């Protein structure tokens, strides 16, 4: 299983910083890094960064280096193998041009070559 | 290197924890556990050992019965039945540890301990008319 | 695709279990016979299990049901060896003893003299004894006799075993392990993140108290408060303390022990008389403190009723004399301690210098709490006696505007209050999993 | 198939029975064999445990020094001498019972005992002759 | 031929008393250590019963982990460090006793036991990665 | 046939002052006395 809500769809205007919220149910929230993708319109899908849940440990894009905040908040057990968590996306120096829809995916495995790979997506959200 | 200790990665992935097998092995037989004296604490401890023994020797006897004595990891010819788990090798090994794991296997584990019975008996038994020439 | 059973001895797996759990010790005799306990390690071996959440539940836990009958066997087998004073249930001819004190303390303890066997089976012998009024009842004259005479045999306690608690450690055997709650925050139940594992758990005194928890554990943020279902006033409430809120006890009077011999081999321990003042047992505990770590407890206590509600603390509502009071052991001795002044305090929606102390009484011959026919007598002790220790929890109970006042005087809520963070699994090492391997 | 149970072929041929030995080799350490309390039934179930674990330990050791651990059917070096038994291989195998065998090669039995015992051990005193070079 | 006994050639050389392990093996779980009662006897037999098969199974225990179960004479992958024994082989096995040998490597034999039961622990993961082809 | 292997070339050192057997003999005879005496009668009547 695994589920991602995504938050709302935020309307802001150029110069501001938005915030958006992963919530995730149904797995461990540390076992997997948290990516952050975006599908714009003028380009192709642009993979942001992803980051660890569980060592705190970051990697984005040079495109977002000095742009983008990635915080993640310490998960809730549930059950052995389940938690909940919570994963924040934040933009600096911000415009219009960055306007399109927001994904958040966990990793796909836990170990070996293909361990951050975004597997499991959120409903994404709309923006300005 | 690492060394978590006795079950330091029982957490860990499938494929990670089976690497430091040894460290859970050697510390089924020891912990702390010379006169036989009935007291309330004699008679505890007199249990204590002959349990040790009997569930170390309950697990020997069926590595002896599938032809696997003396092996942390051996290698069969019992084919995975893919309704026993039809997970692949890379989502087990690389994403689940040993607890969840066995948590899904459970209810087909008498079902494979059966079939490892079974292969190791005929197996012995090819060995000898291998060897009768 | 090709895959097979591959077989692996050794893979970290467990699962709950009970089992027979013996003890380890740190290296003359006292009652919990820790002298015959293994020696505990003097490097306790603590291996943390990171990526690793278990369920705990202690109200379902069985080390402590497996210490509470330990602990009683560990009694009844420290008893076995001693003195039948059956003997001494005879007609006691009983006067109040000296100090013209105060109305209505003289009768606290008296002077009784009897008639008591000898060596020789055919001469009597007329001695006396000085008693706590507590262990004797009137017959209806000034005729007396011993309070278990019809209800229970007494077996006084071998002198030279010490009543002192030792700390006792709890190991498992091997194949199975134990594991810990190192949450700092942990209710007592539910997934609990943080584990380790662990050979032996730490050094637990075996201390029965009431309504206060003695040299107990302490909490390291906050202050805990447990019980199974704290929305039912039918289960006590266990609060742990983080500071330990210090106590002081005495028994001032300078008693002496007469020896008396009831029969060859046989010798009864008699209160001989009192050397200097005869003054009234009782315990300090600063007033200060106190008032702090019992607002500590209200804080936690409104996450469960309500930060406008108001809750009060209110002394005991009855029972045996072992659950209205603060009863434990100091230097031998069997106190009985009226705590009325630390359970009268009400506390709203949101000293400095003095303490209060406590008038505690005495019992010798003490009753066994689960069980009838079988009584103690604990021989007296010589000298002045002074224990100091902390209180580092409690034991109360609500009744259903909210008031709490304490009690429980049954044994396995002590051991509780120690082992919650304690768990017994059994390692499972045998695991079948695929892999692309084939013998031969 | 057939599956008679445990001992379910001691009636039968000798090569029958050896078919299905993993069928008794299992019941050797388990029945139905947690306090340890020493009443009157309690001494008695302590005694039943000891005793198991022991004879069967007895045999696994005699299966260690014959070079035979794990092993239901082992092949050895010691030729048959045919003053323990001029029998035949097919009026043994598809003849006798394993009682009615074990009958008249009794008072030999301690004879290759020893000889299974020092074949073995001279057995791994050549291995590692030839695994010195 | 020679036949001391049991251990007949302690004092005897390494390599002549290396002949005759056998001696020595069978008599670790035997002697003559059939109610249970619980007799100042009795609780003194039961001691030495269950305390011969814990010390019995420690050493197979370490047998096992190490690969060599079920031999008298294995030989390993674990280098000899000189600085355990600087001494040559002939100075050894016809030279000292296995109790005179036992005293001065007695400091490392902690050292020994780490090495032989992670070389088996890795060899057991090679054979796997071999097979699995 | 009470089995009594020689052991040639071997010395060993002995302490019959700090040998355990006879401690353990000393408590074994103590205890058979105590073992032999549990069943029997009590003479304190005898004590007029
Ligand atoms: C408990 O559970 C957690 C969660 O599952 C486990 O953490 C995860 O462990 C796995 C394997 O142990 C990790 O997978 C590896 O991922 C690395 C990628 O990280 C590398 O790149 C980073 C960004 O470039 C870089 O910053 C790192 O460099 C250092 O910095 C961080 C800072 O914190 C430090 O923590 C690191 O340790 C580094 O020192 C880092 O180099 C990837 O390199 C790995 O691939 C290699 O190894 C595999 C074999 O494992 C091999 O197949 C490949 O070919 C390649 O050679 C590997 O994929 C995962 O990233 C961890 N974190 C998650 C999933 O969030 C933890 O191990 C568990 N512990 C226990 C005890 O159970
Ligand atoms: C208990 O003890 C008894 C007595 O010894 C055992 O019974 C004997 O078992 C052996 C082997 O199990 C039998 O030997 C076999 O004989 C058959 C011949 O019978 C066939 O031919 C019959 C006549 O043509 C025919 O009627 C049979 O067909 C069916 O009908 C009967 C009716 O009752 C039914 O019972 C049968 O079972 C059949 O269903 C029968 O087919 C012969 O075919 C065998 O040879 C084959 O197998 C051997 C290997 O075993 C192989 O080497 C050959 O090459 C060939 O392939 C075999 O010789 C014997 O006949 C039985 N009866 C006696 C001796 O009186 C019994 O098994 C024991 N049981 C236990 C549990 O110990
Ligand atoms: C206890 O401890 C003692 C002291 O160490 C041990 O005694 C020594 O044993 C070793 C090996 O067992 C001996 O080494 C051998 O030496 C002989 C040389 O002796 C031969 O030559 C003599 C002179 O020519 C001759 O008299 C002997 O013939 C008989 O006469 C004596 C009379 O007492 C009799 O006792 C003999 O037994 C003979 O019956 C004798 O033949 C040498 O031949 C040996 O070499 C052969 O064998 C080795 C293998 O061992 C092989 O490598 C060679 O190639 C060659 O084939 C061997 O070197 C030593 O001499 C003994 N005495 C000492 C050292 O003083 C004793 O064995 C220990 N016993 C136990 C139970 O521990
Ligand atoms: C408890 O009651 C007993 C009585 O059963 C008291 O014992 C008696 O005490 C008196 C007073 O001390 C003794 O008399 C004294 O005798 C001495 C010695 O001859 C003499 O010097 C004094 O002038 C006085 O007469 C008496 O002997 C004694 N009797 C017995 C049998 O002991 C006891 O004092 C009481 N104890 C307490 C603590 O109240
Ligand atoms: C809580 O724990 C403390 C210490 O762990 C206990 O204090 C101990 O009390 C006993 C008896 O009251 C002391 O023994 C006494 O020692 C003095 C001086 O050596 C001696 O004169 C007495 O005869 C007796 O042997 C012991 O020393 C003391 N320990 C310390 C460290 O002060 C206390 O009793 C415990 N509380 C409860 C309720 O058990
Ligand atoms: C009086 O008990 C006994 C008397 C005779 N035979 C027995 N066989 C087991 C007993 C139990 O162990 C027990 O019931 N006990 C009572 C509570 N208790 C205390 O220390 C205590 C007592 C009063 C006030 C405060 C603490 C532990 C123990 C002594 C027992
Ligand atoms: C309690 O009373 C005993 C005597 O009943 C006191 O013991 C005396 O102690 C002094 C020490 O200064 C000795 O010189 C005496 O020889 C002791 N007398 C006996 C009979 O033992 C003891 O000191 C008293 N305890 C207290 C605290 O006052
Ligand atoms: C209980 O008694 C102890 C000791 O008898 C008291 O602790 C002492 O406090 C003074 C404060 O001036 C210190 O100087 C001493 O060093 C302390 N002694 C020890 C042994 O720690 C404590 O204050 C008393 N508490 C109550 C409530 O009576
Ligand atoms: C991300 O936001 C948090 C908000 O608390 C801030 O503390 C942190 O410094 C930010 N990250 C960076 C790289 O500045
Ligand atoms: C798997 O097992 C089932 C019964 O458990 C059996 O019917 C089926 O044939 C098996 N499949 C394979 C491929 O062995
Ligand atoms: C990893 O294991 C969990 C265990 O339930 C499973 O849900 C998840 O799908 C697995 N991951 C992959 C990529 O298969
Ligand atoms: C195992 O059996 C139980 C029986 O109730 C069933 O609920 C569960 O789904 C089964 N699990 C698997 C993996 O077959
Ligand atoms: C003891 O003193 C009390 C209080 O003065 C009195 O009521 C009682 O009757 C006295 N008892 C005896 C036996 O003197
Ligand atoms: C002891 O017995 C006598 C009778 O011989 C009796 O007069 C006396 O009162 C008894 N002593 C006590 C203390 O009751
Ligand atoms: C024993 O006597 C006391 C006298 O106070 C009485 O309260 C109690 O009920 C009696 N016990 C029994 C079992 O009758
Ligand atoms: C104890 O705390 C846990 C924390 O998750 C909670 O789930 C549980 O309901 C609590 N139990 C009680 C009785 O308060
Ligand atoms: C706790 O007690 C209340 C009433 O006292 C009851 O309604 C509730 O079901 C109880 N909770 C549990 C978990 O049993
Ligand atoms: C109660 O008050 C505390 C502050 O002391 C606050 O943290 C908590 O959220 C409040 N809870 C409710 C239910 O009002
Ligand atoms: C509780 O306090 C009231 C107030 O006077 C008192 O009457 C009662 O005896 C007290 N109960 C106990 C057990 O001390
Ligand atoms: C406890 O003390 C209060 C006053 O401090 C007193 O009224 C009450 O009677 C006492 N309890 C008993 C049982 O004597
Ligand atoms: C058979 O054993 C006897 C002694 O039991 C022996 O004398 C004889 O040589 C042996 N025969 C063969 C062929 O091994
Ligand atoms: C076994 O020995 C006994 C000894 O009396 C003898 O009667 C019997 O014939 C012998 N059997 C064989 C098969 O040698
Ligand atoms: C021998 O062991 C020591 C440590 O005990 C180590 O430092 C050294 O490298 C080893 N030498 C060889 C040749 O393995
Ligand atoms: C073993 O260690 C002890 C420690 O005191 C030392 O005296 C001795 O020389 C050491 N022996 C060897 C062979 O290293």
């Amino acid at each position: 299983q695994g589920q991602l809500v995504q938050s709302g769809a935020t309307t802001t205007k150029p110069g501001s910083s938005v915030k958006i919220s992963c919530k995730t149910s149904g797995y461990r929230f540390n076992f997997y890094h948290i990516n952050w993708i975006r599908q714009t319109a003028g380009r192709g899908p642009e993979w942001m960064g992803w980051i660890s849940p569980y060592s705190g440990d970051k990697n984005l894009a040079p495109a977002f280096q000095d742009r983008v905040n990635m915080t993640t908040d310490t998960e809730v057990p549930v059950t052995s193998f389940t938690s909940t968590g919570a994963a924040y996306m934040e933009i600096r120096n911000l415009t219009s041009d960055d306007t399109g829809t927001y994904f958040c995916a966990k990793g796909l495995l836990r170990d070996g070559s293909s361990t951050w790979l975004p597997y499991l997506w959120g409903q994404g959200t709309l923006l300005t | 290197a690492v060394f978590l200790g006795f079950l330091g990665a029982a957490g860990s992935t499938m494929g990670a924890a089976s690497m430091t097998l040894t460290v859970q092995a050697r510390n089924l037989l020891s912990g702390i556990v010379h006169l036989l004296k009935l007291t309330v604490w004699g008679i505890k401890q007199l249990q204590a050992r002959v349990l040790a023994v009997e569930r170390y020797l309950r697990d020997q006897q069926l590595l002896g019965i599938w032809g696997c004595s003396g092996k942390l990891i051996c290698c069969t010819n019992v084919p995975w039945n893919s309704s026993w788990s039809n997970r692949n090798l890379s989502e087990i090994w690389d994403n689940m540890t040993w607890l969840q794991w066995d948590k899904e296997i459970s209810n087909y584990t008498q079902i494979i301990y059966g079939l490892l019975e079974e292969s190791q008996n005929q197996q012995e038994k090819n060995e000898q008319d291998l060897l009768a020439l | 695709e090709n895959l097979w059973v591959t077989v692996y001895y050794g893979v970290p797996v467990w699962k709950d279990a009970e089992t027979t759990l013996f003890c380890a010790s740190d290296a003359k005799h006292n009652v919990w016979a820790t002298h015959a306990c293994v020696p505990t390690d003097p490097n306790p071996q603590e291996i943390h299990l990171e990526n690793v959440t278990e369920e705990f539940n202690m109200w379902k836990n069985n080390m402590v049901e497996q210490m509470h009958t330990d602990i009683i066997s560990l009694w009844d087998q420290s008893l076995k060896p001693c003195v039948k004073l059956t003997p001494l249930c005879v007609t006691l001819q009983c006067t109040n003893v000296t100090n013209a004190i105060t109305d209505d303390m003289r009768g606290e303890l008296k002077n009784c003299s009897f008639n008591m066997t000898t060596e020789l089976r055919d001469k009597k012998q007329k001695v006396y004894s000085l008693f706590y009024r507590l262990d004797v009842v009137q017959i209806n004259n000034k005729e007396y006799r011993l309070i278990n005479c019809n209800t229970s045999a007494i077996t006084q306690a071998c002198p030279k075993v010490s009543f002192e608690p030792i700390p006792i450690h709890y190991c498992a055997p091997a194949g199975f392990a134990i594991l810990k709650c190192k949450d700092k925050k942990f209710n007592g139940t539910g997934p609990c993140p943080s584990v380790s594992t662990v050979q032996c758990t730490h050094g637990i005194k075996p201390v029965v108290s009431t309504q206060l928890l003695l040299n107990g554990s302490l909490a390291e943020e906050e202050v805990m408060i447990r019980s199974e279902n704290i929305t039912n006033n039918a289960k006590n409430i266990l609060v742990q303390f983080n500071t330990p809120v210090q106590i002081n006890c005495t028994r001032p009077n300078n008693n002496t022990r007469k020896s008396i011999r009831i029969g060859p081999g046989q010798a009864f321990y008699a209160t001989g008389d009192i050397i200097g003042d005869i003054r009234q047992a009782h315990c300090n505990v600063s007033k200060a403190t106190w008032n702090e770590t019992l607002g500590k407890v209200v804080k936690q206590l409104r996450k469960h009723f309500g930060n406008n509600t108001i809750i009060r603390f209110a002394n005991s509502s009855g029972g045996d004399l072992e659950v209205t009071t603060h009863s434990f052991n100091c230097g031998g001795e069997f106190f009985y301690c009226n705590t009325s002044g630390l359970f009268n305090s009400t506390w709203i929606s949101n000293g400095s210098n003095d303490s209060i102390t406590l008038p505690c009484r005495i019992k010798q011959i003490i009753n066994m709490w689960q069980r009838i026919g079988q009584a103690m007598y604990a021989p007296p002790i010589q000298g002045v006696i002074r224990c100091v220790s902390n209180i580092t929890g409690l034991i109360l109970t609500r009744d259903g505007t909210e008031t709490f006042r304490p009690g429980g005087g049954d044994m396995r809520d002590n051991w509780r209050s120690e082992l919650y963070k304690y768990k017994v699994v059994k390692i499972e090492p045998l695991g079948v999993a695929p892999t692309r391997c084939k013998r031969r």
